[PDB]
């Protein structure tokens, strides 16, 4: 009862960690989103004038 | 003068799939934790 | 016999969002080479021209 | 004549707080595994 | 014994993955912020001479 | 004048290391998983 308990406990911490990296990839994703955005409506625009 | 804008919005709504189908693996395990 | 085998798919489900987020991953990496690429052969080249 | 620099080091440091705070449940694992 | 040995083995392995996703991540970050500093300090100021 | 090309492709293929390295762990426990 009580190293089953201990290896469901370990399971869950590690899902919190899995959880805590899907965090980083989305932020990942707006960041990317900004570089992108800021070259098409900045850079561009401001080479072709 | 020929210079057309970037788009990935393709590969990343590709990471956005993974992530989410990541996500719903997630809710699966800890499914099977709330099980025991 | 009914704890470890949950514990085990448990352990399984977990390893499968590992590895959608490896794919993550592996996709970050396209998109970053991807605007590498647009900066070195797109605006460089306009801005040298 | 009005490009103001792109800074995304906000979102970037929001990455390092959720990576940072991964590492620290992992080694919360490794403490229940090193308890089994 | 053994079952539960195996489990808190596996679980050891799976840890082991998401710390190598995290340095994955922790690199992404530096990718990113160098493509940041390329444009800043690079592409901004050769459009504005 | 002076603006030489940017080249990540030194971290990115550090983040590949550590991506392909992930994958052959993870392989590691469904070995441990396929034990039980």
């Amino acid at each position: 009862r009580s190293d089953i308990e201990k290896l469901k406990e370990a399971i869950r911490d590690t899902n919190k960690a899995v959880q805590s990296v899907q965090s980083s990839i989305g932020n990942l994703i707006v960041a990317i989103k900004s570089v992108q955005d800021y070259v098409n409506k900045e850079i561009v625009p401001s080479i072709a004038r | 003068v020929a210079l057309d804008p970037i788009d990935i919005s393709x590969v990343l709504n590709x990471i956005k799939x993974d992530l989410e189908e990541s996500k719903e693996w997630i809710r699966x395990s800890n499914x099977k934790l709330d099980x025991i």
